[PDB]
This record gives structure tokens, sequence and C-alpha cells, in this order.
């Protein structure tokens, strides 16, 4: 009982009632979001996508958090050429919990 | 209010400091390049030097004279 859907350019396989982290979305932390772009739905019986994105499959998900990822330190260094550079990055992420998976 | 006065924008530049790190830009000789006479401490050529060629103020002939009546 799991489904495959495309959210932020990268596909996720999520089972019922589990939390999945995906790219930042323009949704407030206390609102449900829709994912009608369901790549595949799996159950005891198997249903595939003759046309991409099934026919009526949707996924109900609730936003939980809108935090930032772990800091990543970017170092660029040229050997013997008197060039050093430092940078930091924290990627924005959105935690969402899957509430319901349709057929 | 003595701790609220500020100068006009662009009045100060903070100057250039040489040889203080890589990220500061002009470090490691502070913008005077690699070896050479100009890179040395106190190096350089005097005014009018052309590297040995006859200077312009020597190739040309002196002309005229100064009139004392012009100053009065």
């Amino acid at each position: 009982m799991y489904a495959v859907f495309q959210s932020g350019g990268k596909q996720h396989r999520v089972s019922e009632g589990q939390t999945v982290r995906l790219e930042k979305l323009d949704i407030a932390t206390g609102e449900t979001v829709e994912f009608a772009e369901v790549l595949m739905i799996a159950n005891g019986e198997e249903v595939k996508i003759g046309v991409p994105f099934v026919d009526g499959g949707v996924i109900k998900a609730e936003v939980v958090a809108h935090g930032r990822g772990e800091k990543v330190k970017i170092v660029k260094f040229r050997r013997r050429k008197h060039y050093r550079k430092q940078q930091g990055h924290r990627q924005w992420f959105t935690d969402v919990k899957i509430t319901g998976i349709s057929a | 209010r003595l701790n609220t006065l500020s100068p006009a924008e662009g009045s100060k530049k903070a100057g250039k400091r040489l040889g203080r790190g890589i990220g500061s830009g002009l470090g490691k000789t502070g913008g005077r390049g690699h070896k050479g006479q100009k890179s040395r401490s106190g190096g350089g050529v005097r005014r009018g030097f052309e590297g040995g060629q006859m200077p312009l103020y020597r190739r040309l002939p002196k002309f005229g004279f100064t009139s004392r009546k012009a100053a009065i």
C-alpha cells in the first residue's frame, strides 16, 4: 500500500501515514496540499500508468515544518595560484505527512 | 546626540591596506606585481627617465628667454 508521486523534480515513494521531506513549497505550515501527479499506486493488486500520472489518483498530505537543512561548507581552492574561497549553504526543505492515498 | 552624528555617504573610503590576506584582494605584493625594479622597496625611475633613451626634455632644444619687465 504505497504510491509514487513527483513533487519537486525528484520522485518519492511514500507509504500511508509517513512523513516525507521534499523541496520548499509555497504552502503555509498548517494547510493540506494535493499531489495529483501520481506516478504509480501499489497495493495487493497492481495498477500501472498506461498514460503518465494514472487517471484519477491523488495524494493528500499535510505540511508539518518549513525548516532549513544542515549547513554545507563549500570550499574552492586553487593550488599554488593564490586563490581560496569559502561559502555556506542551507537548503530549504518542507516536511509533509501523507494523510490519504486515493485509488 | 553626540553619538548620532554621521558623515555624508561617500565621504570616507577606508584606504587600501596591502598584504593582508588573500580575500582582501591586493595581498601578496599588494598590487605591485612580480619581480622587477618597480616591485622593490624604494624602487622606480626618476622623472623623465625613458629607460636610457634620450629623454624628451633633452631631445628638444631650449628656446626663448625670460623678461624681467613681464614680472612688473
